[PDB]
């Protein structure tokens, strides 16, 4: 299914 | 973005969290709300696929 | 219909009354809700123009 | 504007 997160969380 | 539409159970209007998409209807409903997460193959809506959320 | 999206101020998802589409997001809206009626030349929803209702 | 009304109440 089509899924988004726009402010995800980065461990970069 | 503009041209995509939420709709979720909760009736915020507001894009937060993981989201899945409507395969059918296209709006976008927060997968917290709805009980699931990225893993489903397909999903529907609560109005295409009427069940207890 | 099941491929028409209904998201109006209220939140409730039923067909009732006039109601208008959103030029731009397609959703449909009640038009008592939104305080418009037939004679408009052009709509947009709440989300895509956002105004007090 | 694209309007509708489902069950419209007629005179016939
Ligand atoms: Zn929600
Ligand atoms: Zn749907
Ligand atoms: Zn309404
Ligand atoms: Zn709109």
């Amino acid at each position: 299914a089509r899924t988004k997160q726009t402010a995800r969380k980065s461990t970069g | 973005g503009p041209l995509d539409v939420i709709r979720c159970i909760c009736g915020l209007y507001k894009d937060e969290g993981l989201m899945i998409q409507c395969d059918k209807c296209m709006v976008w409903q927060h997968c917290d709300c709805m009980g699931v997460n990225s893993d489903v193959e397909h999903y529907l809506c609560e109005q295409c696929d009427p069940r207890p959320v």
